């Protein structure tokens, strides 16, 4: 019960971290947990409308809090809602320009070290090697 | 680093095509608005009254020099010097000043003849320090240019361990990408248009010099010719005690007299 | 005697003409701000 | 049933001043490359 | 015979042919579209880059085009822009805080900031005095590098506002950031300093709302239009047009962007 009333306050803004640090999607799920939008959705069900309209927009807001600034500023010039896919369409395009410049299997080195720095699923990291491979050619 | 993040950082390389040329060529406007900034203005021309090269001042000296040498003796620093070793040192200090500024450093006769003082000491182990520092780097470059390695400096990092370190991506991705946008220029300026500005600059100045040694020198012709006379032929409280001083006393005076410059130039700004 | 006097007279002025001599060191730009003014202009 | 976290305390983030190889390209530059570091260092502690 | 003014600025071809493609389209060809590097009325501009002849940099939240996730929101980003030289030359927000350190005279430069200070600054304080706020929020990043600019930047700003009689609370810039990303309506009026992170915040902020148009100011005195997609593009050109004294056409430009962002030029 104090977790989710500490996570619905945080995210409304009324009680900020210790440090009084900015509260992004990173901060969250390394306090909270992998599942806090999970839980936090469970639990908003048990509160009045106005409560529960909040706490969605709160995470959805959360939710595209977690790319950089510059991200945001490069790829959601054309709406939120669009911004998924233009990242991803961008971060092929890089993928494919790196293909071109230096091979292939160094290509490959370089996507399981960065798969292993950003957090990856190996299923995720097969698949954008493989969609970066089937659209250089 | 906890969260999965939504992109993979590939390397910031968008400008695929980024000339070196035109990397230096901005490098080297950059720097020669930055030393016109610094400088101030260009000092107003100065027209010598008469025109010789320093390379026949410098033959001139040379040969006043050889022919005299008969009255060298040599003294201890704290002795009276000679009237010869006076004109020696007086010609050559003005001879060094000017070939320091004109770029020809030698660390041999400039040690010598042009360093009188403590502060001048310091100031001549830093002018050599700097200048064997940039002859490094620049051959260090060169040879960096041709092995192929970036031409910034790159750190001493590993940013496996600085993902793991910081908890939100954003700062480490910013420092990745500053980082590799570093390594990926040529922090590089064409020296021969820094030298021209600086050239520019101090003419006025190196001009003024070159006439004054002309007309030292032609000002001590006439004292050795008298010597030279005197030697083959063979109140006054205030000419008893004139004499010529020695070394070390001229190196407490020239540094007296450097710091009264330095003072006032201090108190110029304010 | 006048010799004298003018010979203490010439070495007077030999004398005052090493004095006013001082070596003068030149202050140039470090070249670490033009450094630090490019990498600023390439918006690291 | 005692007092078990506190969700509103977040570790401070570690800095690390980054540390470059000593050849004379850093002695060179060694003013502008502490410059630097502790912007590194300014940016990891405020954020950006 | 009119003329609107094209201006790029780190924009890529396909956004400027896309711009050209919906006022041709749109227009009919009443209006002629020229292409320039500088202006200071019916002026479009395309990409994050910063035109010259800039020196205010406003943003807002338009109602017609507010975003379901922001909907309601009322807050505006007044980002202050220095005049700018020639990309070769020493822009002003590195040289009044390098030349410091090398020593430099900064006279000039000071006076000129100051100057684009004062005119941001009262940009800011007309724009707070019009919707009610009663406090505004400086943001000024707090790199040790940007220890004078933002240092003067604060001096003037505060003084300016403070004399016209509002409040000012600074703020560095992750925490506004985040807050204006997350948690917006909290902030009414955020003034910006110069600085590269402040323009990516006002980039992100313009794009995560939806996409929207951004009013610059310039020294001539007047309002051109910013874009960087083609959302936030179609949004300038149909602003542009209804400051031309074209409705119907701003509006079936303003519908056809809400409808298709990507394709705003087939959809109308």
């Amino acid at each position: 019960s104090t977790k989710m009333q500490t996570l619905h306050k945080l995210l409304t803004g009324e009680v900020s971290f210790k440090n009084k640090a900015p509260v992004k999607d990173c901060n969250i799920v390394h306090q909270f947990g992998e599942n806090w939008a999970t839980e936090l959705s469970a639990y908003a069900k048990t509160l009045p409308a106005e409560q529960q309209k909040i706490i969605v927009r709160q995470i959805a807001r959360v939710k595209l809090t977690r790319y950089t600034v510059a991200e945001l500023a490069a790829y959601c010039g054309d709406g939120p809602a669009l911004l998924d896919e233009t990242a991803r369409a961008a971060n092929i395009e890089q993928g494919v320009a790196f293909v071109k410049a230096k091979g292939v299997e160094a290509f490959e080195k370089y996507v399981a070290e960065e798969s292993t720095n950003a957090n990856w699923k190996p299923e995720e990291a097969k698949k954008f090697i493989e969609d970066v491979k089937a659209k250089a050619k | 680093i906890s969260g999965v993040s939504p992109l993979l950082y590939f390397p910031p390389t968008t400008t695929s095509t980024t000339n070196r040329e035109d990397q230096i060529n901005k490098n080297t406007n950059i720097a020669i608005q930055m030393i016109k900034r610094y400088k101030g203005e260009v000092p107003p021309h100065y027209t010598r009254k008469s025109s010789a090269t320093i390379e026949q001042v410098e033959k001139e000296i040379d040969a006043l020099l050889g022919g005299a040498e008969k009255l060298r003796k040599t003294s201890t620093d704290d002795q009276p010097m000679d009237k010869l070793t006076l004109m020696e040192r007086c010609l050559r200090h003005a001879l060094w000043s000017y070939h320091k500024e004109e770029g020809r450093y030698d660390f041999d006769q400039i040690g010598r003849w042009v360093v009188y003082t403590p502060e001048d000491e310091v100031k001549l182990a830093q002018l050599k320090r700097e200048v064997e520092a940039k002859e490094k780097l620049a051959a260090l470059r060169k040879r960096r240019e041709e092995e192929g390695l970036p031409g910034g400096p790159v750190p001493r990092i590993n940013w496996p361990q600085e993902y793991s370190s910081f908890i939100d991506r954003e700062p480490v991705v910013a420092k990745r990408i500053r980082y590799d946008t570093l390594a990926s220029t040529t922090l590089e300026r064409d020296e021969k248009q820094i030298e021209s500005t600086l050239q520019q600059y101090r003419r006025a100045s190196q001009d003024k010099r070159l006439d004054d040694l002309v007309d030292l020198l032609e000002r001590f012709k006439p004292v050795l010719a008298r010597e030279a006379i005197m030697q083959r032929l063979t109140e006054e409280r205030r000419l008893l005690p004139v004499r010529l001083r020695s070394v070390n006393e001229v190196r407490e005076i020239m540094s007296k007299t450097q710091a009264k410059k330095s003072a006032e130039a201090a108190e110029r700004n304010p | 005697v006048i010799h004298f006097l003018q010979e203490k007279r010439a070495e007077q002025k030999l004398r005052r003409v090493l004095d006013e001599t001082y070596t003068e060191w030149t202050e140039e730009l470090d070249q670490a701000h033009v450094t630090d003014a490019i990498t600023r202009s390439l918006n690291i | 049933r005692a007092d078990e976290v506190d969700y509103t305390n977040l570790p401070a983030p570690k800095p690390q001043k980054t540390v470059w190889d000593d050849n004379i390209e850093t002695e060179v530059l060694r003013k502008y490359l502490d410059g630097l570091s502790q912007y590194d260092m300014e940016e990891a502690k405020y954020g950006v | 015979s009119k003329q609107l003014t094209f201006i790029s600025a780190g924009a890529t071809a396909a956004v400027l042919q896309s711009a050209s493609a919906i006022v041709s389209k749109v227009a009919g060809g009443r209006v002629q579209t020229k292409t320039a590097k500088e202006a200071g009325r019916h002026a479009v501009v395309v990409g994050p880059e910063t035109p010259i002849g800039v020196h205010t940099a406003v943003t807002e939240v338009p109602k017609s085009a507010q975003d379901p996730l922001f909907s309601g929101v009322s807050t505006v980003v007044v980002r202050a822009v220095l005049p700018r030289a020639a990309p070769d030359s020493v822009q002003l927000r590195d040289a009044l805080d390098v030349y410091a350190s090398a020593g430099i005279d900064t006279k000039e430069e000071v006076r000129s900031a100051t100057e684009a200070f004062k005119k941001s600054a009262e940009v800011a304080v007309g724009k707070a005095k019009a919707k009610g706020v009663k406090r505004i929020v400086l943001v000024v990043k707090q790199a040790s590098k940007h220890n004078c600019i933002n240092e003067l930047f604060k001096k003037i700003s505060t003084e300016t506002i403070e004399s016209a009689g509002l409040t000012t609370e600074v703020v560095g810039t992750a925490a506004v950031a985040n807050q204006l990303i997350v948690n917006p309506e909290s902030l009414g009026v955020v003034l910006l300093n110069d600085v590269a992170a402040t323009e990516q915040i006002e980039l992100a902020f313009a794009g995560v709302v939806g996409g929207v148009s951004r009013v610059y100011h310039t020294v001539e005195g007047g309002k051109i239009s910013a874009g960087h997609s083609f959302k936030s593009v179609a949004l300038a050109v149909a602003q542009e047009l209804r400051e031309l004294g074209l409705s119907s056409e701003a509006d079936k430009v303003e519908a056809a962007a809400s409808k298709n962002p990507r394709a705003v030029v087939s959809a109308l």
